[PDB]
RNA sequence: GUGUAGUAUCUGUUCUUUUCAGUGUAACAACUGAAAUGACCUCGAGGCUC
RNA sequence: UUACUAAGUCUCAUGUACUACAU
C-alpha cells in the first residue's frame, strides 16, 4: 500500500537536464527522450524500444547530440505511415525536421535534419492531427502539412479573443479538440473539412489555468490546473444533441438552430457566452502537486474499468477510477463520511466521557477537514476521495468497529473488503 | 434518464517525493528495549510524511505515515529538558506538536496539542511557512510572510502546555528566512529579514528580536539597513571565546556578511567563485547554511546555487586583538539541497530540493585554516578567489542516496 | 471638479475594449474606466444585475401581483398529501412511500427550469413562461 | 453576536485556555448561537482570561459558567472557528 | 450601530488579513494586493514554486522563491533595473 | 506639577468611566510618568490601592498602572522601595489567591524596576520586626524580589547575610525566605536546587531546635517543588534526613518525618527501603498522636510512603498493616474532621497496594457500629475502597459480612449521613451477578427504608432504588417486579418536589428493567396517572417525568390510545425551549420515539396545523418538533407537508415554514444532500417573493442548506439558487443584509469562489458609491474566508495591470 | 365596545426664485450663495445685438 | 399595424394596518 512500485533506473550529476518525452504512435512502445543543456543552448536526444536504449548509427555513444539547438516544445510526427520524423521548436522561433532510423538487427536510432522553418510563437504546444502536424501559436492555432525543403501551413484558424496562449491541447479521433490556456480555460474546436476551419463550439464556465489536457471520450474533458486542481468537464446535452444531429460546416455559417434562452445569452452576455455553450462541471478535485501528464487507459492491468493515471510534477502518480453502478459509491462515499469528522466522534465521545467523568485533532493529526482541505479551490463534485478511505485500514480493530456503528450497512469486515476491493479489481 | 455523473476513485499509487522539510530529533524506541540516541530524522512532503533512522551509517524506512491531507508549511523538531517529538505546522494555521508513538503492531502518530491560528487556507498572514524552534527547546516561534510573528512559550508536564502565544504585528513589513540563534538560557533570540511591503525603493533590512521570558513579549532589538539583495540568516552559535552578544551570517548574492547584535563588528566576505563561469552566471548567493560545532571547533556549512559546498570558522586575529574573522573553504560541494542537517554522529544528511536525499560520513573535513591560498579571511574585504570544482569527491563520502 | 471633467469619452473607452458592446455610458465616470473595462469585459465576468440606478427596491414589480402562490413538483404530487391537507382556502401516510418518492421515484429527478452560469433574475422576468417555452419547443414539431 | 448588534468581539489570536459558558447559555456557538452539532471547543486569547472575568460565560459575560463552548460545524467550515478570540465586551 | 460596528469590524479584518477592499480603493493599493497574494500562493506551495523554479530555469529553486518575496515590493522593478 | 494629582482623577476616569476611555488615561501615562516627578507620583498612586475600598478590578486597574509606572520610572522607583515594600507586603499575604497574585506581581515589578542591590538593602535592615507576622511578610518579600529577579542573583547575598550567628531571627528568617521563594517558584527549583540545598545544610545539624524546624521546612518544601525526580542534591542531607528521625525530640522530630515524608517518594529505589525501615523507629512507634500536629504528619508520611513504589505490599502487610489497623484504623477518631479525612485518604490510597480483600475483611465493624459517627467515615472509606479496587477481591465471607455492615448502617441511619447512600450504589454494582442470591435482603432492606412513610427516608430509599435498580431487577426473576410497582406508584402524590422525582426515577428505572406488561403497574393505568405529573412546573420532577414517559414508550411503543399520546406530545412541545439545558434534551428524547409511536403523517398533520397557533413567542420550538419528528426516518416524512403548509397563502405561515426549513437542515448533516432539488422550487418563490422577510428567511435556508450540502455536486442547483440572491445585494437593513451576506458565504463553500468571484468582479468598482460600498462587503468577506483560493481567480492580464506578475505565464 | 403617546402604508392633490456658480450625484435629485434694468427684430424659440 | 413601460417629490384629505402605554 505505501509503495506500489519499483524503480527501475562518487557524486553523479548530468550537465542535461531532461525536456520532454515522447513515443511513436505507430511502434506501440517506443519511447523517445529529449534533453536539454545548461549552459550554451545544446539538445540531445535519446531513443529506447524493449530493454535498454539503442546505439546512435555505428558509434559507441547510445544518445545524439544536437549543437545551438534548444528545445522549447518537441513532438514526433509520421507524414506518411512508412516514414517518421521528430519536430523540434527552437527558442529561435524555428521549427526544426528531422526523420529517425531503426537499423534493425544492426538495430540503432540514426536522426537526420531535414528542413527549416522560422515560426512566429514559441510553440507551447502541438499534436499529431492526421495526415498533418497540429500546433498552437501563442494566438492561433495552425495546421502544417508536408511540403519539400520546408514545412507548409495547411490551415491557419484564428483563436476567440479571449485565448492569449496555449498550454496544451488534445485531439478526439481527429475531429474534435480541446485547447487550454494559461489563463483562461479549455475550448473545444470541432476540425470542418472543406471548410479547412476549427470552429469553437463550447466555452468553458470559469478561469483555469491548464497545465495538461486530455480527452476521456468525445464529450467530457481532463484537465490539471498551474495551481493543483484536478477537474473533468463535460459538454451539455443541449451541445451534444446539436452537434450529434448537424453537420459542423453549418456551425460557422448556415442555418443552425439554438433554442431562444442560448441566443438571449449571447445578446445578453457576449462575453461569457460568445462560445454559445458552457461546460458543466462534472468532476472537481484537488491534488496538492501540479499534475504533468494524464494517460486514460482503457485497462489497467487487464481490469474492467479503464482508469485514467497521472504523473503530477513534484512527483506523484494517481488515479481516478469510474465506479460502476451506485451502491459502489454509496458505500464508498458513506465510508468517506465516515473518515472525515471520524477525528470529531472520537471528540464528542471523548468529550461525553468527561461529562460522566484527547483533542479534536487526534484521528486527523491535523486540523483540517477533508471537504475542506480537497474542496481548497473549488468544491469536489462527484469525485470521492479513496486515499482518505484508505487509512481506515490502518485504524485499530476498537477504532475501526467504533467508527462503523454510525451505518446501518455492512460490518466492518465488509467495509474493509470494499476498501481493499479498489487495487485489486480496478487495477 | 441515465445521470451521466462521473465517479471517480481517486488514489494515491505513489506519494509526493519532494522533501520540503526535516527533523533531526528521535522520535520512536524500537526493537531495543532501553536505548537513547539522538540519531534518525523525520522528512515531510505537504501531504506525505515519512521517518528514516539510519545508526548502521545507512538509512532505513522505518514508516510511511498515514495521510495527514492538509499542507504541512513548516517541521520542526523540538527538544525539551524525554522523547523528542516533532512540533509541526501547516494550513489551518494550527500549530501541531505531534509525537510519533508504537500503537498496536505498527507506529502511529499521535498529536499532543493543536492551536487554532489564523483561518484556514494558504495565506500571507497566516503565521506558517516560517518557523524555528529554541534550540533548547522552551520556546516555538512561527511567523508570517508579511503580517504578524507569534511565539509560544512551550512547557512541559504531565501533560504538555502550550504558553499563550506572544504576538508582534509589523504592517508593511515582509518577513523573509527566520533564522533562530541558539542560547545559553539567557533569553531566547530570532532574526528575520524584514522586507517593505509599501516603499518608493526596494529596502531589505535585518531585525533582532529578544524574546523577554521575564516580561513576556518579544523586544525589537536591532534594525540594521542592508542593500536590498540581501537573501538569508544563519546563527552564529556563541563567539564566547572571542568578542549576551549574537552573531549572524547573511548571505548576499555575491558576497557574504556577518553582523554584530550592537552592530560592533560587521565582516564582509567575498564569496569566491568557479573557474568556468558557464554561459548565464548569476552573482550566485547561498541556499542553505547550516552550523556545527564539536572540541571548540564550529564550522558552517552553506552551499550556493551552483551547489558549492563552504565552511566558515572564526579566528581570533591574535596579532591585532581578540576579534572574530571569517574564513570561507571549499569543500566536495554537492547538487543543490534544501536543507541540511548534521547527527550526532558524524554523518551529514544532505536533503536536495532537486531530486535526491543522500547522507554523509565526513574525514577529510576540508583544508585547514592555515593555508592563505585556498581560504579567504576577513582581513581585506574586497578580493576574490577563483577555483575549479572538484568532482574526486575527496572530503565527502556518499553513504546512502535515497 | 477637475477630475469629473477630465474624463475621457466612452466611445475613446470602446476601442481599449475587446467587446465594446457591453460599456455603456455610465462608465465614463468609473474612477478607473481603463480598469473596469478589462475587468467587466473579462471573458467570464457576469455584469451586475441592472435593477441598481432604481429606486424601486427591486420590486415593485406589476407582474409580482400575478404570480402563482406555488406549485408541487409533479414528483412530490404524487404523494397525495395534496388531496389529504387542503391548503387552498389525519391522511394516513407510508414511510416506504414517501422514502421511495424522494429516494426510488425521484433519485434521477431534477428541476425542469433552473438557470445557466450568466442568468440573471430581473425584476419583470417570470420564468415558467419560459419553462412551458422550452417544453413547447421540446414537444411541438412541425 | 448574531442577533444582539451592539455586543463587541475580542478577535484576537486564541490562546491554549478554553472559555466557559454559564448552564443558562449551554449549547450555543458563540458566533452563531446554534445549539447543532458542535465541533472544537471555544479558546480565548490570555488577555480574556487572567482572574475572576475567566470564570464568566464568554456569551453573556455575566454569569459564571461550568461548561465549555464548542462551535459548530457551520462556523467551523465558515471558519469563524478561527477568526479570533470570541468574547462580549460590552454588556449590550 | 450594526453599520457602525460593520466599521470597526472592518478596521479589525483589514488589520488581519491585511488588504480588504472597503468603498474606495486605488488600483494600485488594489492591484497591489492581488499581485502580493498570487506571489504570496506561488512561493507558498512548494508545489507552484517547484515548478516556477523549472520553467524559469535559476539555478536554484530558493532563487526563484526569494524572487517572488522580493518581488513583492514595488521599487524591486528599480532594483533589478540597477543591476 | 500640580496637574499630576488631577492625573489621580484620570485614574477615577480610568475606574469611573468606560474602557476605552479608562485605557487612554494609561496609554497616556506611560508616556508622562518620567515627567511627572517619582515623588509625588507614588505619594498619590500607593494610597490610592492602599484604602480598602480597591475593589477586584480596581485592584487590578491599579496594579496595572503601578506597572506601567515602573516599566516608565525604572531608577525613580528606588527611592519608594520603601513605600511598595509597606504596602505591597501585606497584600501579598491575603486571603484570596488573587490578592496574594496581585501583590506578587506588583513586588516582583518593583524588583524589576530598580536592581537587585536596592532590593536587598531594603529588606535587609527590614528584619528587625520582632513580630512573627512581620517577619513572615519580609521573608515571602525577599522571596518574591528572589524569584523575579534572579535567584542566583540574590542567592550569595542572602547565604552572606544568614550564615553569620546574629541570632534566631537571621537563622530564621533565611528558611523562611528559602521556603518562601521554594513555594512561589515551583517546579522552576530545578538548576536551584542544590545552590539552595548548599545553603540549608548548616540548619540539618543546627543548636536551636528552632533554626532545625526551619530548615527541614524548607527541605520538605524543596522536596515538594522539585519532585518527584531530581533527588541528586537531596543526598546532601539525605544522611541526616534518615538518621534524625529518632535522634530528635518533639518538634524536631515532628519536622524530620515531615521532611521525610516529602522525600521518601523523590527518592530512589535502593535506598528507600532503608530510609523507611530507619524512619520507621520513631513512626511506627509514635503512631498514636498526642496532638494533631504530629497525627497529621505521620498519615501524610504514611500515605507518601505507600504512594513510593519502593516498600512493597509485603513489607506494609507485615510491618505496617498490623500498626496502621491498631493505632489508626478504629473508631477514635469519630469527631476529628481533618482526621477523618485524612485517615480516609490514606486508607483508600494504601488499600489499593495492600489488597481490598485485606481491608474489606477488616473494616466492617466500623460501619456496623452503633457510633454513627465514625459510622459515616467508615462507610465512606468502604465505598472509597470499593469504587478503588473494584469487586474483584471479595471473599464469600468478607462479602457477607460488608453487606451486613452495609444493611446496618442504612438501618441505623439515625442523621443525614449521604456516605451510606452513595456507597450503597458502588457496593450494590460491585455485587454484580451475587446481587441475584443477595436479593431479598436488599428487597426487605429497601422495603423497609420505603415504608418508612419519611420524607427524607423516602428520598434516600429511593435514591437507592435507582442507583441499584439494574442491578436487582434485571437479574432475571419476575417476582419482586409486582412487590415493586404496588410500592412505585402508590406515594404518586408525594407533595415534596424532590421525593415526587426520586419515585418518578425509581419507576423509571422499573420500566428500564421491566417490560409490558411485566412490569407491576399497568400501562393503561401509569400512563394517566403520570400524564398530570408531566404538567407540574417542578425542574427535577419534569425532567424525570420525560424520561419516564419516553422509556414508557421504549421496547412496547403502543400502550396507549392515539389521543393520549397526541395530548402528551401538545403538553410537551412548550417544553421545547425550557431554561434548564436538561429539560429541552429530554423531551426531545420522548418526542421521537412518542412521534415514531404514533405515526408520521398524524404528527406531521398536528404539528403543520400548531404552526398558526401558539403566536410567534413560542411558535418556533413547535418548527423543532417537525423537524425533532423527522430524525427517525430523515426529513422526507416533513417535507411535503411542509411544502404544502407554504402553499398556504398566509405570510406568517410561509415564515415560520421557511424557518422550520432552516432549522430542520441544520440539524442534518449529511441528509439535505439528497433533498436540495425538491427544495429549489419552494426558495423559486420565496426568493423572488416581495417580501424582505421571506427573501431573508430564505437565505436563512440557503445558509445552513450550502454549508452542509457544499461539495456534494449540487452546485448547478446552487448556481440557481445564488442567481436569484445576487439581485438582494444592494437590499438594505441589518438583517437583510447580514442573513444575505451569510447566504452568499455560504454559496462561496459549494460554488467555490471562481463563479461568485465572477459576479462580484463585474460588480467590483463600479461607478455607483452605492453598488461599490455593497459589493466590497461581500468581497471582504470572501477575502477573509479565502485568499489562496481567490488567487488564481483574480482577472488580471498584462494589459489590465502595469506590472502584473511575470512568472505566470511561464510554461514548462 | 375604550384612552394616552407614537409608527407604517395606500390613494387623492400639486408643482414650488426665470437664471448663473459651488457642493453633491453614476447623471439626476437635493443643498449652498447672488440677482437686471432698458431698447429693438422674425416665427414660447432665436441675438459674434447694444 | 399601437412594436410592448409608467408612478415619484409637496400639500391637504380619505383607505388600512401597527407599535409602546392605561383601565
Amino acid at each position: 500500500l505505501d509503495n506500489w512500485f519499483h524503480v527501475h533506473e562518487m557524486l553523479q550529476i548530468s550537465t542535461f537536464r531532461p525536456r520532454t518525452i515522447l513515443s511513436f504512435p505507430n511502434n506501440p512502445k517506443s519511447i523517445l527522450f529529449i534533453d536539454n543543456h545548461s549552459g550554451k543552448k545544446q539538445c540531445r536526444i535519446s531513443l529506447q524500444i524493449d530493454g535498454e536504449c539503442l546505439k546512435f548509427g555505428s558509434s559507441d555513444h547510445l544518445y545524439k547530440i544536437l549543437d545551438d539547438i534548444d528545445c522549447v516544445s518537441a513532438a514526433i510526427i509520421d507524414f506518411t505511415r512508412q516514414a517518421d520524423h521528430l519536430i523540434i521548436c527552437a527558442g529561435d522561433k524555428r521549427l526544426l525536421t528531422y526523420k529517425i532510423l531503426v537499423n534493425k538487427d544492426k538495430l540503432s536510432f540514426d536522426i537526420e535534419l531535414l528542413h527549416q522553418t522560422e515560426i512566429i510563437s514559441p510553440i507551447h504546444a502541438m499534436l499529431k492531427f492526421k495526415n498533418f502536424l497540429l500546433t498552437a501559436m501563442g494566438s492561433t492555432i495552425v495546421l502544417y502539412g508536408l511540403g519539400k525543403k520546408q514545412l507548409l501551413r495547411r490551415s491557419v484558424t484564428q483563436t476567440p479573443v479571449s485565448i492569449t496562449k496555449i498550454v496544451s491541447m488534445h485531439q478526439w479521433n481527429y475531429e474534435r479538440l480541446a485547447v487550454g490556456d494559461i489563463h483562461e480555460s479549455v475550448t473545444l474546436f470541432i476540425w470542418d473539412p472543406a471548410g479547412n476551419v476549427f470552429i469553437p463550439y463550447v466555452d468553458d464556465s470559469v478561469k483555469r489555468h491548464v497545465t495538461v489536457l486530455k480527452f476521456l471520450d468525445e464529450a467530457t474533458v481532463i484537465g490539471a490546473d498551474r495551481y493543483g486542481n484536478a477537474w473533468t468537464l463535460r459538454s451539455p446535452p443541449e451541445c451534444e444533441k446539436i452537434m450529434s444531429n448537424h453537420d459542423p460546416s453549418e456551425l460557422s455559417n448556415g442555418a443552425i438552430k439554438y433554442p431562444l434562452d442560448v441566443i438571449t445569452l449571447q445578446q445578453k452576455l457576449p462575453n461569457t457566452y460568445d462560445c454559445k455553450f458552457k461546460f458543466q462541471l462534472l468532476n472537481h478535485f484537488f491534488v496538492n502537486d501540479i499534475i504533468t501528464d494524464f494517460h486514460i487507459l482503457d485497462s489497467l492491468s487487464n481490469s474492467d474499468r479503464p482508469g485514467c493515471i497521472y504523473m503530477g510534477l513534484q512527483g506523484t502518480v494517481g488515479c481516478f477510477i469510474p465506479l460502476l453502478s451506485k451502491g459502489n459509491v454509496f458505500m464508498m462515499g458513506n465510508i468517506e463520511n465516515i473518515m472525515a469528522e471520524a477525528d470529531d466522534t472520537f471528540y464528542l465521545d471523548y468529550e461525553s466521557r468527561k461529562k460522566n467523568n484527547i483533542c479534536e485533532g487526534s484521528c486527523s493529526i491535523l486540523g483540517r477537514d477533508h471537504q475542506e482541505y480537497r474542496s481548497y479551490y473549488a468544491p469536489v463534485r462527484k469525485v470521492i476521495d479513496g486515499d482518505l478511505c484508505e487509512n481506515f485500514l490502518r485504524l485499530s480493530l476498537n477504532e475501526q468497529e467504533f467508527l462503523a456503528k454510525n451505518l446501518k450497512s455492512v460490518q466492518v469486515e465488509d467495509i474493509i473488503q470494499t476498501i481493499n476491493e479498489v487495487r485489486t479489481n480496478y487495477m | 434518464a441515465k445521470d451521466d455523473e462521473l465517479y471517480l476513485y481517486h488514489l494515491t499509487l505513489k506519494k509526493q517525493t519532494n522533501f520540503v522539510h526535516s527533523c533531526i530529533g528521535h522520535f520512536v524506541d524500537l526493537e531495543a528495549g532501553s536505548k537513547r540516541e539522538q540519531s534518525q530524522l523525520c522528512v515531510a512532503t505537504e501531504t506525505h510524511l515519512e521517518l528514516y533512522d539510519t545508526a548502521d551509517g545507512e538509512l532505513k524506512l522505518i514508516a510511511k505515515f498515514q495521510n495527514l491531507f492538509a499542507t504541512i508549511t513548516s517541521m520542526k523538531s523540538l527538544d525539551l529538558p524525554w522523547p523528542t517529538f516533532l512540533a509541526l505546522t501547516s494550513d489551518s494555521g494550527n500549530l501541531s506538536i505531534v509525537q510519533i508513538i508504537m500503537h498496536a503492531g505498527a507506529l502511529r502518530l499521535k498529536t499532543l496539542v493543536n492551536q487554532p491560528l489564523t483561518r484556514t487556507t494558504l495565506r500571507r498572514v497566516s503565521p506558517i511557512s516560517y518557523m524555528e524552534i529554541d534550540p533548547n527547546g522552551r520556546c516555538i516561534i512561527l511567523s508570517s510572510v508579511e503580517q504578524n510573528k507569534l511565539c509560544f512559550l512551550v512547557d512541559y508536564a504531565q501533560k504538555l502546555r502550550i504558553s499563550s502565544p506572544l504576538e508582534i504585528i509589523r504592517p508593511h513589513m515582509v518577513t523573509l528566512d527566520m533564522a533562530v540563534v541558539d542560547v545559553n538560557f539567557n533569553n531566547p533570540c530570532f532574526v528575520t529579514l524584514e522586507i517593505d511591503n509599501a516603499a518608493t525603493q526596494l529596502s531589505v533590512h535585518l531585525i533582532f528580536y529578544v524574546l523577554e521570558l521575564g516580561l513576556n513579549h518579544i523586544v525589537k532589538k536591532a534594525d540594521y539597513l542592508v542593500n536590498p539583495s540581501a537573501n538569508f540568516v544563519l546563527s552564529l552559535p556563541d563567539l564566547s571565546r572571542y568578542n549576551f552578544n549574537p552573531f549572524v551570517v547573511i548571505g548576499f548574492e555575491n558576497h557574504i556578511l556577518v553582523k554584530d547584535m550592537n552592530g560592533f563588528f560587521s565582516l564582509k566576505v567575498e564569496i569566491p567563485k568557479r573557474s568556468i563561469t558557464n554561459s548565464r552566471h548569476k552573482n550566485v548567493t547561498i541556499i542553505s547554511g547550516i552550523v556545527q560545532k564539536l572540541k571548540n571547533d564550529f564550522f558552517v556549512l552553506l552551499q550556493s546555487n551552483h551547489g558549492d559546498l563552504f565552511k566558515l570558522t572564526v579566528s581570533p586575529d591574535t596579532n591585532d586583538r581578540n576579534r572574530p574573522l571569517v574564513q570561507l573553504s571549499y569543500f566536495d560541494t554537492i547538487q543543490n539541497s534544501h536543507q541540511l542537517h548534521i547527527f550526532k554522529n558524524g554523518y551529514l544528511f544532505a536533503l536536495s530540493e532537486m531530486n535526491n536525499n543522500f547522507l554523509f560520513q565526513f574525514e577529510k573535513l576540508g583544508v585547514e585554516k592555515n593555508d592563505f591560498s585556498n581560504v579567504l579571511t576577513s582581513k581585506d574585504p574586497n578580493k576574490s578567489l577563483v577555483f575549479e570544482p572538484s568532482i574526486k569527491l575527496q572530503n565527502l563520502s556518499i553513504l546512502s542516496q535515497q | 471638479k477637475r477630475r469629473k471633467t477630465e474624463k475621457p469619452s466612452l466611445s475613446q473607452l470602446k476601442s481599449q475594449v475587446p467587446y465594446p458592446q457591453i460599456i455603456e455610458w455610465y462608465d465614463c465616470d468609473a474612477r478607473y474606466p481603463g480598469l473596469l473595462a478589462s475587468i467587466k469585459c473579462t471573458k467570464n465576468v457576469i455584469p451586475v444585475p441592472s435593477h441598481w440606478q432604481s429606486k424601486k427596491e427591486y420590486l415593485s414589480g406589476r407582474s409580482l401581483l400575478g404570480k402563482r402562490p406555488f406549485e408541487l413538483p409533479d414528483i412530490i404530487k404524487k404523494t397525495n398529501i395534496e388531496q389529504m391537507r387542503s391548503t387552498l382556502p389525519a391522511l394516513d401516510l407510508d414511510y416506504k412511500k414517501l422514502h421511495d418518492v424522494f429516494f426510488k421515484i425521484g433519485a434521477n429527478w431534477k428541476p425542469d427550469h433552473l438557470l445557466c452560469f450568466g442568468d440573471v433574475y430581473y425584476e419583470n422576468r417570470n420564468l415558467f413562461e419560459e419553462t412551458n417555452w422550452k417544453r413547447m419547443v421540446d414537444h411541438k414539431r412541425p | 453576536s448574531r442577533h444582539q448588534f451592539d455586543l463587541i468581539m475580542c478577535l484576537k489570536q486564541p490562546g491554549v485556555q478554553t472559555g466557559l459558558l454559564c448552564e443558562k447559555c449551554d449549547g450555543k456557538c458563540p458566533i452563531c448561537d446554534s445549539y447543532v452539532r458542535p465541533k472544537r471547543k471555544v479558546r480565548v486569547c490570555e488577555n480574556c482570561s487572567f482572574g475572576k472575568q475567566a470564570k464568566n460565560c464568554i456569551i453573556c459575560n455575566l454569569n459564571v459558567g461550568v461548561n465549555d463552548a464548542f462551535y459548530c460545524w457551520e462556523c467551523c467550515r465558515l471558519g469563524k472557528d478561527k477568526d479570533g478570540c470570541p468574547r462580549i465586551l460590552n454588556l449590550g | 450601530a450594526e453599520k457602525q460596528r460593520q466599521l470597526k469590524l472592518q478596521k479589525i479584518y483589514k488589520q488581519k488579513y491585511i488588504g480588504l477592499g472597503d468603498e474606495s480603493t486605488t488600483r494600485e493599493q488594489w492591484q497591489r494586493n492581488v499581485r502580493n497574494d498570487t506571489l504570496n500562493t506561488l512561493q507558498g506551495h512548494s508545489a507552484s514554486l517547484e515548478y516556477v523554479s523549472l520553467s524559469r530555469g535559476d539555478l536554484s529553486i530558493r532563487d526563484t522563491r526569494i524572487h517572488l518575496l522580493k518581488s513583492m515590493s514595488p521599487g524591486y522593478k528599480a532594483y533589478l533595473r540597477e543591476e | 506639577e500640580k496637574k499630576e494629582r488631577t492625573l489621580s482623577m484620570l485614574l477615577l476616569k480610568i475606574k469611573n468611566g468606560n474602557t476605552a476611555s479608562r485605557r487612554t488615561s494609561m496609554r497616556i501615562l506611560t508616556d508622562k510618568a518620567v515627567t511627572f516627578g517619582p515623588e509625588m507620583i507614588f505619594n498619590r498612586l500607593l494610597p490610592i490601592l492602599l484604602d480598602r475600598s480597591l475593589e477586584d478590578q480596581e485592584r487590578h486597574l491599579m496594579i496595572k498602572t503601578i506597572d506601567r509606572v515602573l516599566y516608565q520610572l525604572g531608577d525613580l522607583t528606588k527611592p519608594y522601595v520603601h513605600k511598595i515594600l509597606v504596602v505591597a507586603a501585606p497584600l501579598l499575604i491575603d486571603e484570596d489567591p488573587m490578592v496574594r497574585s496581585t501583590g506578587q506581581e506588583i513586588i516582583t515589578n518593583l524588583s524589576t524596576v530598580a536592581g537587585l542591590k536596592t532590593i536587598l538593602t531594603v529588606m535587609r535592615p527590614d528584619i528587625e520586626n520582632e513580630d512573627e507576622y512581620v517577619r513572615n511578610v519580609t521573608s515571602r518579600a525577599a522571596a518574591v524580589v528572589a524569584k523575579a529577579l534572579g535567584v542566583n542573583q540574590l542567592l550569595p547575598f542572602i547565604n552572606a547575610a544568614c550564615h553569620s550567628r546574629k541570632s534566631w531571627k537571621a537563622r530564621h528568617t533565611g528558611i523562611k525566605i528559602v521556603q518562601q521563594i521554594g513555594i512561589l517558584l515551583g517546579i522552576g527549583v530545578l538548576n536551584h536546587l542544590t545552590g539552595l540545598m548548599s545553603c540549608i545544610k548548616d540548619c540539618l545539624m543546627d543548636d536551636h531546635v528552632p533554626v532545625r524546624i526551619v530548615t527541614a521546612h524548607t527541605l520538605s518544601t524543596l522536596a515538594e517543588n522539585s519532585y518527584p525526580y531530581g533527588i541528586e542534591v537531596f543526598n546532601v542531607v539525605l544522611e541526616p534526613l534518615w538518621k534524625g528521625i529518632r535522634s530528635h525530640r518533639g518538634k524536631v522530630l515532628s519536622s524530620f518525618l515531615k521532611a521525610v515524608g516529602s522525600m521518601i517518594p523523590l527518592m530512589d529505589p535502593e535506598y528507600a527501603g532503608y530510609y523507611t525501615t530507619e524512619a520507621m523507629r520513631i513512626i511506627r512507634r509514635e503512631f498514636d498522636s498526642p496532638d494533631d500536629e504530629m497525627k497529621k504528619t505521620i498519615l501524610l508520611v504514611l500515605q507518601k510512603c505507600s504512594a513510593v513504589e519502593s516498600i512493597t505490599p509485603k513489607f506494609l502487610r507485615e510491618e505496617i498493616a498490623p500498626e496502621f489497623f491498631q493505632k489508626f484504623w478504629v473508631r477514635r477518631v469519630a469527631l476529628d474532621r481533618p482526621l477523618n479525612k485524612v485517615v480516609t485518604y490514606t486508607t483508600v490510597t494504601l488499600a489499593k497496594k495492600l489488597g481490598c480483600s485485606y481491608t474489606i475483611d477488616k473494616l466492617l465493624t466500623p460501619l456496623r457500629d452503633e457510633a454513627e459517627p465514625f459510622r459515616t467515615m467508615a462507610v465512606h472509606a468502604v465505598t472509597r475502597t470499593v469504587n478503588l479496587l473494584g469487586t474483584a477481591d471479595l471473599d464469600e465471607r468478607l462479602e457477607t459480612r460488608l453487606i451486613d455492615a452495609l444493611l446496618i448502617a442504612f438501618q441505623e441511619q439515625t442523621n443525614s449521613d449521604s456516605i451510606i447512600f452513595k456507597g450503597f450504589g458502588a457496593v450494590t454494582v460491585s455485587l454484580d451477578i451475587r446481587m441475584k442470591p443477595f436479593l431479598a435482603p436488599i428487597v426487605s432492606t429497601i422495603l423497609n427504608h420505603l415504608k418508612h412513610k419519611t420524607p427524607l427516608v423516602r428520598q434516600h430509599a429511593a435514591d437507592l432504588c435507582a442507583i441499584l435498580i439494574p442491578v436487582i431487577k434485571n437479574c432475571h426473576e419476575f417476582e419482586m417486579l409486582n412487590k415493586l410497582n404496588i410500592i412505585l406508584y402508590e406515594s404518586l402524590g408525594e407533595v415534596y418536589p424532590e421525593v415526587l422525582g426520586s419515585i418518578i426515577n425509581a419507576m423509571y428505572c422499573i420500566t428500564s428493567v421491566m417490560d409490558l406488561d411485566k412490569l407491576q403497574p399497568p400501562i393503561n393505568q401509569i400512563l394517566p396517572t403520570l400524564t398530570p405529573i408531566l404538567r407540574n412546573k417542578h425542574r427535577k420532577v419534569e425532567v424525570n417525568t420525560i424520561k419516564f414517559v419516553g422509556l414508557i414508550g421504549k421496547l412496547a411503543p403502543t400502550y396507549a390510545p392515539p389521543k393520549e399520546w397526541m395530548r402528551i406530545c401538545f403538553e410537551l412541545l412548550e417544553l421545547l425551549k425550557s431554561t434548564n439545558k436538561e429539560i429541552r434534551r429530554s423531551a426531545n428524547a420522548t418526542f421521537g420515539f412518542i412521534a415514531e409511536a404514533i405515526g408520521p403523517h398524524d404528527v406531521l398533520v398536528a404539528l403543520l396545523n400548531n404552526l398558526k397557533v401558539q403566536e410567534r413567542q413560542l411558535r418556533v420550538c413547535t418548527a423543532v418538533a417537525i423537524g425533532i419528528v423527522a430524525k427517525v426516518c430523515g426529513p422526507y416524512n416533513v417535507l411535503p407537508v411542509i411544502m404544502n403548509e407554504y402553499t398556504t397563502p398566509e405570510t406568517n405561515v410561509q415564515n415560520g415554514v421557511l424557518k422550520a426549513m432552516s432549522f430542520m437542515f441544520e440539524y442534518i448533516g449529511n441528509m439535505s444532500k439528497d433533498y436540495i432539488y425538491f427544495i429549489t422550487p419552494l426558495l423559486e418563490d420565496a426568493l423572488t417573493d416581495r417580501d424582505l422577510v421571506h427573501r431573508q428567511t430564505a437565505s436563512n435556508v440557503i445558509t445552513h442548506l450550502a454549508l452542509n450540502c457544499s461539495g456534494t455536486g449540487h452546485e448547478d442547483a446552487f448556481i440557481h439558487l445564488m442567481n436569484l440572491l445576487i439581485p438582494n445585494i444592494f437590499e438594505t437593513s441589518p438583517h437583510a443584509i447580514m442573513r444575505i451576506l451569510e447566504g452568499l458565504e455560504a454559496l462561496s463553500q459549494a460554488l467555490g469562489p471562481g463563479l461568485f468571484m465572477n459576479y462580484i468582479w463585474a460588480g467590483l468598482f463600479h461607478p455607483a458609491k452605492n453598488v461599490r460600498k455593497a459589493f466590497w462587503r461581500v468581497y471582504n468577506n470572501m477575502y477573509v474566508m479565502y485568499q489562496d483560493a481567490m488567487v488564481p481567480f483574480y482577472p488580471v492580464t498584462p494589459d489590465n495591470n502595469e506590472e502584473y506578475i511575470e512568472e505566470l505565464d511561464l510554461v514548462l
